[PDB]
RNA sequence: AAUUGAAGAGUUUGAUCAUGGCUCAGAUUGAACGCUGGCGGCAGGCCUAACACAUGCAAGUCGAACGGUAACAGGAAGAAGCUUGCUUCUUUGCUGACGAGUGGCGGACGGGUGAGUAAUGUCUGGGAAACUGCCUGAUGGAGGGGGAUAACUACUGGAAACGGUAGCUAAUACCGCAUAACGUCGCAAGACCAAAGAGGGGGACCUUCGGGCCUCUUGCCAUCGGAUGUGCCCAGAUGGGAUUAGCUAGUAGGUGGGGUAACGGCUCACCUAGGCGACGAUCCCUAGCUGGUCUGAGAGGAUGACCAGCCACACUGGAACUGAGACACGGUCCAGACUCCUACGGGAGGCAGCAGUGGGGAAUAUUGCACAAUGGGCGCAAGCCUGAUGCAGCCAUGCCGCGUGUAUGAAGAAGGCCUUCGGGUUGUAAAGUACUUUCAGCGGGGAGGAAGGGAGUAAAGUUAAUACCUUUGCUCAUUGACGUUACCCGCAGAAGAAGCACCGGCUAACUCCGUGCCAGCAGCCGCGGUAAUACGGAGGGUGCAAGCGUUAAUCGGAAUUACUGGGCGUAAAGCGCACGCAGGCGGUUUGUUAAGUCAGAUGUGAAAUCCCCGGGCUCAACCUGGGAACUGCAUCUGAUACUGGCAA
């Protein structure tokens, strides 16, 4: 507002919208797996886990979700799928 | 990050620095990891103008600490009484 | 700082000569010693304990030409030093540079020696020392500066100092105007009238 | 050997949990008399079947629920 | 070497001894006020309104990340009036550089304040279920593509703030794909995740002759480490009030799901009725905590100003984004109070950052110089920024040091005061005489804080390269705000430099005159109603001294909250008596435990400060080397006399 920090403000805004888009995509991919588990279709749950796994793994690499959270999601969903099957 | 620097602790117009191992983000006279040695710009004719133990300096340098300009100059000047 | 006033008044009040003059006279002739100062000078002869303690303290202070604050600092240092407090205090008082100059005899009085020291006529260990309260240590050579040497003041003070007490704790050349502080004066080396053990209690009150 | 504590259970019914009272005999800072204090703490234990007047061995462990960071190790004798 | 430590007095009575209060002698302060005031060194300087703020400054930096010519410091071409070959004027990014823009790092550091917080913080001692920009060790990769956008152009709304529409463009910006182990998910088979280039130099072989190619430096990506920082958990300690006794429903516990970097009612669904509290819960008042400081012989009491560590906050309330790290002092959004600008359509603001202003108050300073040194941010470096910091200005606010001259000097001068009117005192005091010039003032000389950085050479290192680059030596110009520096030297001249309180006892120091219970004094006892050592003045004297005194506050004296270390027949003080829960204490004999207790060892108890021995500022204050202390806490190993537990 008084120093050239308006550049930081603009960068923060654009990064905010970008990261929000990525987060929404990842959350959609994660939630469809839970929908499959609730439906009880083992094949659908496994198929939804497969293509979702690279998304979370790569978003962890990009510096948006972190390895521990990325692994937590995979571990929980794998446990649920194994129990269902 | 750990670094070796000076800390002015003398008096007005009579500086007396102390070489300390401290995190860079801390203040000049703030918290330091440990104290290595001292330095007196007013050397005079006394038998003690500058002293520091090289063992811990080498320990920290090989552990990943940096050296300020004045501290590096002092190290290479003292070497061993030469 | 200094007193800057009549000198015989101090001796009259204290009842004894404090060595505030050259020595040729001003001991009996123009003193009226033992008569106390002022209008009620003679018509008084009574004193309390606290009175005698204060009188002894002021006697020492007026002998050595010091003020209350500096004397209290000296007392604190003497108490801090391990040993006998009175002996430490007397040694500290005797170790003053101006007092040492007077003992060596380069000055007729403490005031004259202090004036020399302030006017930069005394050197210690081959260096100038302008401070009168400078503390002299054992094995120290005290001498007059090479330049401005052979002055009427010191010339007229040596022969007077030739024989008064002959101090034994320091050496005097009496030639090139040099001396030496080889040891620290022992109590014995210093009078006997002073009851230091009254000042010690005065500063305990 | 690991650091532990010893105290009496005197705990009420609870699912896999018990409160223990560690007794210590400390000296009064000012008056110098020796007096006894108490420090009740909650302990986790599965297969919990401890009584009221039981002496138990307690050990500090990972935070297990709030107000619970201790677990039992051994029980010496019983109440009755 | 570091334990050399302890004083009382006045006042109740005709007098005495007790008890018991009040007062004084000491030390200390971020002090204020009155009188006075020469110099220097070191330190300190809004304690009240977390009241409101005009103005200036306090966070920028990278062209060696990328598009670019808006400044303009060069050069070249071309057109030209020509100085007649030298100038000028439009293009032109080749160029030393660079406003604006994208991108990276930094803005979470430094600095300010003590509102809130009574334990969710702090101190001590431990722990496990975590992350960590920059800095470092090791082991491995660094292949090939894509689509946009700012800047920039053409229009348009605006008083401003600030925009909107339509086109073009680069990257270490962004996004797939190739690649996948020691990494993630799984018991396993298995599945899956990344990358950026840039700069210096130059042989051979090839170039759309804008470079490929070789080498060197630096940069990027993944895993395991190190170090540093941060997050979390446990025990003990850390104010007052019982004229506050009951308080708690996500409350206490469990199963499952969710969530965080990480454990966890952190959050949901369900199940149980639990949890805290007299060893003080809940409620109310006050308060940042500590190392430390003051005082005290000690134990204790008071306190947290400066310095250092931690915490909390940034006009008030709330929220989250970005980021490694904020729920962010000079960021964002919403709401509120207040203020300001306006062309009335609409906008802006946060000094508890450094100066400074208004206000409040007994009270607290310059709208200063420099990045020379130290330390931070960016950068390969040069270098830029830095109200951090180094200095300077104001204040006797404190501690320390020096000076305001020295020697002689009887006619004991004159005047003042007293005087039994003999004289005494002021008083060697003054005058006079003989000497010196510290410090002020004038004139000269001149350390240290300066190490580095730069330019040029020699050696070594690396390599296809005598290149370029790095390291190590050598040579040449240098870099100071302080600064009319510290310090030294020379001239002249006692010349420019002393005041404050008190004098009845406590308590050191007495006479006269004025007044007459009036005026007045007074810390306590108390003085003054015509002979006042107590009021006012004078003389004299005592104490301290560039200070002196008064007021405010803490400790001491006060053994006057008595743990060390007090009392209750009559001075205050035994409940009217009794029974009894909790609590406190408990005869004797042995065994056992080892909790209390005692012994040794280890770890720790930041630095500074206090103390002992030393060193440097001309001595001191001040600065500084080593030690001691840091009386504590935790763990381990032993002792078993006593207390406790168990058994007989
Ligand atoms: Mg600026
Ligand atoms: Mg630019
Ligand atoms: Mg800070
Ligand atoms: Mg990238
Ligand atoms: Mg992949
Ligand atoms: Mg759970
Ligand atoms: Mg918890
Ligand atoms: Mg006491
Ligand atoms: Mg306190
Ligand atoms: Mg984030
Ligand atoms: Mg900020
Ligand atoms: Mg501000
Ligand atoms: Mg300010
Ligand atoms: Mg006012
Ligand atoms: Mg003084
Ligand atoms: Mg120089
Ligand atoms: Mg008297
Ligand atoms: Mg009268
Ligand atoms: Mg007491
Ligand atoms: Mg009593
Ligand atoms: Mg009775
Ligand atoms: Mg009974
Ligand atoms: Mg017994
Ligand atoms: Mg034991
Ligand atoms: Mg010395
Ligand atoms: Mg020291
Ligand atoms: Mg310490
Ligand atoms: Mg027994």
């Amino acid at each position: 507002n008084i120093k050239s920090a308006k550049k930081r403000a603009i960068q923060s805004e654009k990064a905010r919208k970008h990261n929000a888009s990525r987060r929404s995509m990842m959350r959609t991919f994660i939630k469809k797996v839970y929908a499959a588990i609730e439906a009880g279709d083992k094949a659908a749950a496994q198929k939804a886990f497969n293509e979702m796994q690279p998304i979370v793994d790569r978003q962890a690499a990009k510096g948006l979700i972190h390895k521990n959270k990325a692994a937590r999601h995979k571990a929980n969903l794998t446990a649920q799928i194994n129990k269902l099957a | 990050m750990v670094t070796i620097r000076l800390a002015r602790h003398g008096a007005k117009k009579r500086p007396f620095y102390q070489v300390v191992v401290a995190d860079s983000r801390n203040a000049r006279n703030g918290r330091f990891i440990e104290r290595v040695g001292f330095f007196n710009p007013i050397a005079s004719e006394k038998e003690e103008g500058t002293r520091l133990d090289l063992d811990r300096i080498a320990h920290w340098v090989g552990q990943g600490a940096t050296i300020s300009d004045r501290v590096a100059a002092l190290i290479k000047e003292v070497n061993k009484a030469a | 700082a200094r007193y800057l006033g009549p000198k015989l008044k101090l001796s009259r009040r204290e009842g004894t000569d404090l060595f505030l003059k050259s020595g040729v006279r001003a001991i009996d002739t123009k003193c009226k010693i033992e008569q106390a100062p002022g209008q009620h000078g003679a018509r008084k002869p009574r004193l309390s304990d606290y009175g005698v303690q204060l009188r002894e303290k002021q006697k020492v202070r007026r002998i050595y030409g010091v003020l209350e604050r500096q004397f209290r600092n000296y007392y604190k240092e003497a108490a801090r030093l391990k040993g006998n407090t009175g002996e430490n205090l007397l040694a500290l008082l005797e170790g003053r540079l101006d007092n040492v100059v007077y003992r060596m005899g380069f000055g007729a009085t403490r005031a004259e020696a202090r004036q020399l020291v302030s006017h930069k006529a005394i050197m210690v260990n081959g260096r100038v020392v302008n401070i009168a309260s400078y503390q002299v240590s054992p094995n120290d050579v005290v001498s007059i500066r090479e330049k401005a040497k052979k002055q009427s003041r010191v010339k007229a003070a040596l022969e007077l100092a030739e024989q008064r007490e002959k101090p034994t704790w320091l050496e005097v050349d009496a030639g090139k105007m040099e001396g030496t502080f080889k040891r620290k004066p022992e109590r014995s080396d210093l009078s006997a009238d002073i009851n230091e053990h009254l000042i010690v209690e005065l500063y305990s009150k | 050997k690991i650091r532990t504590l010893q105290g009496r259970v005197v705990s009420d019914k609870m699912e896999k949990s018990i409160v223990v009272a560690i007794e210590r005999f400390v000296k009064h800072p000012i008056y110098g008399k020796f007096i006894k204090r108490t420090t009740k703490l909650h302990v986790h234990d599965e297969n919990n079947e401890c009584g009221i007047g039981d002496v138990v061995e307690i050990r500090e462990c990972r935070p297990l629920s709030k107000t619970k960071s201790w677990t039992l190790v051994r029980v010496v004798e019983k109440a009755v």
